[PDB]
């Protein structure tokens, strides 16, 4: 599969992903969560590639890769980024773009442009918030072009203007190994809370899925294989409507191994919301809480390897993803009593590359689109 | 094949 | 056709 | 045939 | 319908609300099940066989003072016969009315003919000296009238020296859109928030006229019956609560306001399935509405029934077997839940003549705790 350096960085990006998820889940302001572990690691890798002194060491700090050299980190993350990006193309729809926006007074250094494009496929563009709407439109047009309109907008505003903006635009659409029938679709209610219901469209299918029912913890967990079993989507959900905080306290890497080992192929009636979930995170505050303190500081950032001068600081790290839940998948082929997996309330989901075991995605759906 | 599951039940009493 | 609605929920806190 | 019944409703208000 | 039958349809509906409210305040009454046209026919029989104030009080409770005795009997007869045969094609409806007189009493021949011509009234003689044998004749006749669906009127008859008017009924609504006979399971019916009875429920989702009164926290839905000649309307609080508050809002004009606010929405209706059997003695309640002398041994003038003033209206038995079933004619946003697992009020209304065929409430279904 992947090289030794890409495999160890894959395990560290997964630990960083769960770890970033928990920090955002503890943030009372964060609702929907959607993180790509390799894209988050690449964002930190770019800071190490363009930073000096503590700015770069803190970037390798969050990555837990200080004991690694700069070259084997970039070569490892670069391979891991390109490997998982296309090992999950052939099966599911997956579009990724990374663009670094600098102020007009900034000139990107030539060595940083070459290595950041070779390792992380990073694009470089210059922007001016002179016309703040025109600047926002340039980002949204780039994101829409990268995702073919599936993500037509990154952010509605940019609070920090005098710095560098790293924008990752993503579109992910799981292609099921066994498709839902497009007529098994109707309008139902999604209970965001016990007192707040949003009208959504739901898709329904009953089949054989790896399933575990935890009567002790009062939760359901199901594994939905993606096309040709090259990856799988795992969903963790409480039995009844409740905040996901209790389930997240059980959400560890070791507890997941216990749940994965207890699953058995059972008849499961899976009902999922249908539609595109658009999530845009500015990981700046949350990456700072993990150790990336100086890179985002106007007064103490050393990003001189990006531009030649200490005129840049990391203003925002946009992690924007459009995640489409749809019925499409591979065609498939009778008296069992199906387990009910009725996902009309917040849940946690993981996308797992069945080959390398790498975490492709981690997130939670709290609020779908809909007028209530 | 069987149809979709029914909707969620009504809320409980206060 | 869709099945019947589920049973009524438990009482509140 | 008709599908299964839906899940139990949510709890009532406090 | 004729002009006189049309006016009697509107006034029998007003009599239904007035009669329902009186029984709802009676702490001894649980389930209520009344056919307004059958009640109106009973008052017509008192007017047909009564004299002086006994007969005029019958038209008073009927609110038919502007009609004379001639047009009241002919109007109710057509109205009863119209609804009996205009709804003999859609829903199952079996009605019997029998007047039981003492054995020493001989029903006058003209009264037997006119009461059978207008009200299809049967006449029989009984003596409660052997109380068990007399009760069996009334209950055997009711079971015969309803083909076993109503095998029993009453378990005892307190007033023996008078006349007993017995109405035996079986009514089974036939939906314009049937429930699937497999969409049936066992659930809990909350009689109160502290008392739950195990019942069977039937479930269907479809387009129904619906109104949600968020201020009063009640739901009201219109279920069309077969071929849309009548509708079954259900009034229900959002959660389980005593019906006393909702009954206070239940007027003839308020019903017009609620029906005027309805819109066809997707509704998932869940109803108890089974036969509800209710037997009322309307004697006490009809007196409270104005029929005071007919039930009094010392001042009843029912001489047109039997030739002697030895008769008074002892009891007016109104016994109904009302079956909730899935059967009906064979036949989209996110449906509202109309989950009838707690007491509710229901009305069956003939959409053409506006006559109210039934009004009642289900408080206690059959079952165990």
């Amino acid at each position: 599969k992947l090289s030794p350096k890409a495999a160890t960085l894959a395990e560290r990006s997964a630990g960083l992903a769960f770890s970033l998820y928990q920090a955002m889940a503890k943030d009372q302001a964060v609702e929907n969560i959607l993180l790509s572990p390799v894209v988050v690691a690449s964002s930190l890798g770019l800071v190490s590639l363009g930073g000096k002194a503590t700015t770069a060491s803190q970037a390798k700090a969050v990555l837990s890769a200080e004991q690694l050299r700069d070259e084997e980190v970039h070569a490892g993350l670069g391979e891991l980024l390109r490997s998982l990006s296309n090992s999950t193309a052939r099966n599911v729809t997956w579009k990724l773009g990374s663009r670094l926006y600098g102020p007009s007074s900034v000139s990107f250094a030539e060595d940083f442009v070459r290595s950041s494009k070779q390792h992380y496929n990073c694009e470089h563009s210059k922007i001016n918030f002179r016309d703040k709407r025109s600047a926002l439109q340039s980002i949204n047009e780039w994101a829409a072009q990268t995702t073919d309109g599936k993500l037509p907008e990154v952010t509605k505003d940019v609070e920090r203007t005098d710095g560098a903006l790293l924008v990752n635009a993503m579109f992910f659409k799981p292609h099921w190994d066994e498709k839902f029938h497009h007529k098994m679709v109707d309008n139902r209610g999604f209970m965001v809370t016990r007192s707040y219901t949003v009208g959504v469209t739901m898709m329904h299918r009953t089949g054989l899925y790896n399933y575990y029912d935890d009567e002790k913890e009062k939760l359901q967990i199901v594994e939905m294989p993606l096309a040709h079993k090259l990856s799988s989507l795992i969903i963790l959900m409480p039995n009844n409507v409740e905040p996901l905080e209790r389930l997240e306290k059980l959400l560890t890497k070791e507890q997941l191994k216990i749940w994965m080992g207890k699953m058995q192929k059972k008849a499961v009636a899976i009902s999922l919301p249908k539609g595109v979930v658009e999530v845009t995170h500015d990981l700046q505050k949350h990456l700072a809480g993990l150790g990336l303190t100086e890179a985002i500081d106007k007064n103490k950032a050393d990003l001189s390897r990006m531009s030649g001068k200490k005129d840049l600081y990391l203003a925002s790290v946009f992690h924007a993803t459009a995640f489409e839940w749809d019925t499409e998948g591979n065609p498939f082929d009778e008296l069992r009593s199906p387990k009910l997996f009725y996902a009309d309330h917040p849940f946690i989901f993981l996308v797992r590359d069945t080959q390398s075991g790498s975490l492709l995605f981690i997130g939670r759906l709290v609020r779908p689109k809909g007028d209530k | 094949p069987p149809g979709p599951p029914g909707p969620r039940g009504p809320p409980g009493p206060p």
